[PDB]
RNA sequence: CCCCGAAACCCCCGGGCUACACGCGCGCUACAAUGGGCGGGACAAUGGGAUCCGACCCCGAAAGGGGAAGGGAAUCCCCUAAA
RNA sequence: UGGAUUCAACGCCGGGAACCUCACCGGGGGCGACGGCAGGAUGAAGGCCAGGCUGAAGGUCUUGCCGGACACGCCGAGAGGA
């Protein structure tokens, strides 16, 4: 029914990160492989935690260079756009992408005449 | 860990400050503390065989029961003035309350032959 | 004033912050080719100083 | 400045700590307490009290 | 280290050295330095044209100049010395860095050049040029060149022979350019005796 | 006998040639057998920068040059030699590398 | 000189300078046969190299990956160019 | 962000900017040398353990923490200013 490749949601969750990362692409592969920063581990845990406790708190935060996971799902993340937190309701299909696909910096253009 | 109404018997400018002066070539010979805490702490232990403090501290902390305990050990404290000379006469440039010397130096012929002066004030 | 003193003078290793004229201290056009770090402008200044010459 | 910190108390020809102590630090460490740990003052490193 | 790399490095270094005692000791009429890495230590030999001036009080100048440059400039063992400059009336920059002292001082520009160039055509050069540059004579500014003798300005005799000297006179309003060319009693090529 | 070689490099020919000179005549004083002075290719670094700070105007450019001349002699190594070309002046513009085949 | 001066100084995070209905300059690729593709065959010079060039071997379809001789530079490599 | 607008601006400012570079924007944090002023070290100028805020921060803070030690809380007067 969502099915990422071949694995259910369920398995996603059950599954280690390198497993996942075999499933996911190239790029966010490599940047598993290479390893979080530390701002991305507190960022984790604050998940983990609301997942189960609270966080007492929504998650914040201004890196858009975290690639989304399955435990990062049901969740609602606010990411900086360089102006405001923008929120970001994550569902299974953004599986293996970065939240700042999701924060957009530059509004669309409506032009006015030359001049 | 003095105060302006705690202040017992007679010190001569010279003899305090002096013995203060001495002193100060022992501070580089070992320990000397500062403070009402640390004197506490000296006078208490027993390594301490007399202290000089001054009338600076804010509030009253150890003066309820310090008249009736500083002959547990026979051990006088000489006044020095304030803050001002205290700090001077240290060799530091900030001040404490107290002066509480540990192992002193320049030779206890002079610096407990004032120790004997106070014998002559109190203790 | 019980607090952390945060200017954070960074290490940069690699970029234009990285690197810095010795002379006078701008980050940009700097001379890197057989050991040399400096500007344009301070290299075009003192060249003759360090021997180079303009015969061409 | 807090600037009044004296926490001994004279037992009477003895002063007993306020302070607790850290086993896994040297002596002459003091301790804090927060409702279930302690703290230390000279580096400031993990610790409870259990 | 490749030898190219040494070469480089000699230069830098002794230019940025004598920046910092241009900076320093521009009372002394600095002309300049040498630098010779003996075995026992790296000995430097400051040519300048008040010793005087660069040894303070009993020394002092150099005792701190030295420490400065063991620390701050890669340097094995400082040994400085001093030295006079042989004819300094035909040294060029100890010449621009007088007259822009003189501005300072407060003398007027004129005076103060024609003063340099009698000297300088007095004490044996075959020519003199100087330009001051800057706001001379009010607040829009201005150029001036006093000239005397006979001077070349365009080719390798140029670029080898003529002394070419440059000094800022940082007035109360603002800087005076000081460039100062002197030609000294050696000859050139289309003489032909 | 083994030989040793003298790698030397300046900015200038005529300190270069004086030091070239200096060990011909110390090694035909003596009578050990020299390899000449052999020159190298000699190195030119360049650098082109432009001569303008504006970024305004027509761009020029100034092509600083610095040249490195370079020679290798061959002489035997004897301790004689090898005492007397230490003690050599070696002027302040020059490398000077003495290594030693064997 | 004027101004900021505890902010118009310093540092950090993130964004931006990379936005696009349009006008212009300089250029790249082409509009094919005075060529395109495939496979084969040839011929350079200038410069540069230390945490840098890296032959050589192995792995891989490629990009690339592992090990690594030699090379501080007429010694080794970049480097068997394309038309 | 800016500069440059015929020749002589527009692959120019060596300007091929992911951070830096940067000077723009949103947010966050440090800075008064010298003096004096409010004071004063009494245990702290300063750093600081676990957390709440925080994008993240001994930045801050109830709660507590000491290695041994002066002053933007206030003026002038400054450092630095792409
Ligand atoms: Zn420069």
């Amino acid at each position: 029914e969502f099915k990422y490749r071949g694995y259910t949601f369920e398995e996603l969750l059950n599954m280690s990160l390198e497993d996942f990362a075999k499933l996911l692409p190239s790029r966010q592969r490599r940047s598993l492989k290479r390893g979080l920063s530390p701002e991305q581990k507190k960022l984790l845990r604050k998940i983990r935690l609301a997942r189960k406790g609270k966080y007492k708190k929504p998650i914040r935060t201004h890196s858009r260079d975290m690639v989304i996971l399955p435990e990062m799902v049901g969740i609602t993340i606010h990411v900086y756009n360089g102006k405001e937190f923008v929120p970001v309701e994550i569902k299974e299909e953004m599986i293996g992408h970065y939240l700042g696909e999701f924060a957009l910096t530059r509004k669309v253009v409506q032009h006015g005449s030359p001049g | 860990m003095a105060k302006p109404s705690y202040v017992k018997f007679e010190v001569p400018a010279e003899l305090a400050e002096k013995a203060l002066e001495a002193v100060e070539l022992a501070r580089d010979t070992g320990r000397i503390r500062k403070g009402t805490n640390e004197t506490t702490k000296a006078v208490e232990r027993g390594q301490a065989k007399l202290v000089v403090i001054a009338e600076d501290v804010d509030p009253e902390e150890i003066v309820a029961h310090l008249p009736p305990l500083c002959e547990e050990k026979e051990i006088p404290y000489i006044y020095v003035p304030s803050k001002k000379e205290l700090g001077a006469a240290a060799g530091i440039e900030v001040p404490a309350a107290s002066v509480a010397i540990l192992e002193p130096g320049k030779g206890r012929e002079l610096v407990e032959d004032i120790a004997a002066k106070v014998r002559e004030l109190m203790k | 004033m019980a607090k952390a003193d945060y200017n954070k003078r960074k290490p940069r290793k690699f970029g234009k912050g990285a690197r810095r004229c010795v002379r006078c201290g701008q980050y940009g056009p700097v001379i890197r080719v057989h050991g040399l770090m400096l500007c344009r402008h301070c290299f075009r200044e003192i060249a003759p100083k360090l021997g180079f010459k303009k015969y061409e | 400045m807090g600037q009044k910190w004296k926490l001994y108390e004279v037992k009477g020809g003895k002063v007993r700590r306020k302070n607790k102590f850290c086993p896994r630090c040297g002596p002459g460490v003091f301790m804090a307490e927060h409702k279930d740990r302690w703290s230390c003052g000279r580096c400031g490193y993990t610790e409870w009290k259990r | 280290m490749a030898i190219e790399r040494y070469f480089i490095e000699e230069g830098v270094r002794e230019m940025l050295i004598d920046e910092y005692l241009e900076k320093e000791l521009r009372r002394a009429g600095y002309s300049g330095i040498d630098i010779k890495k003996t075995p026992l230590g790296t000995k430097v030999v400051i040519f300048a044209a008040s010793p005087g001036y660069v040894i303070g009080r009993g020394g002092r100048r150099i005792r701190e100049l030295t420490r400065i440059l063991e620390r701050q400039f890669g340097l094995e063992n400082p040994q400085i010395e001093v030295e006079e400059i042989k004819n300094p009336y035909l040294n060029a920059k100890v010449q621009a860095i007088r007259l822009a002292r003189a501005l300072e001082r407060g003398i007027h520009f004129r005076r103060a050049a024609y003063s340099a160039i009698r000297a300088i055509m007095r004490n044996g050069a075959r020519g003199v040029e100087i330009r001051l540059s800057g706001k001379l004579t009010g607040e829009r500014a201005k150029s001036v060149r006093f000239y005397q003798g006979y001077l070349a300005k365009v080719g390798n005799p140029a670029e080898t022979l003529v002394s070419r000297g440059y000094a800022q006179a940082k007035l109360k309003l603002g800087v005076i350019g000081v460039k100062v060319s002197i030609m000294p009693p050696d000859a050139k090529l289309p003489d032909e005796i | 006998m083994q030989k040793a070689r003298i790698k030397l490099a300046s900015t200038d020919i005529k300190a270069l040639n004086e030091v070239t000179d200096q060990i011909r005549q110390i090694a035909e004083r003596t009578g050990v057998r020299m390899s000449g002075p052999i020159p190298l290719p000699t190195k030119r670094i360049r650098i082109t920068t432009r001569k303008s700070p504006d970024g305004e105007g027509t761009a020029t450019f100034d092509k600083f040059e610095l040249r490195v001349h370079k020679r290798l002699v061959d002489i035997e190594a004897d301790e004689r030699a090898m005492r007397q070309i230490m003690r050599i002046r070696v002027p302040e513009d020059v490398t000077i590398e003495i290594e030693l085949i064997s």
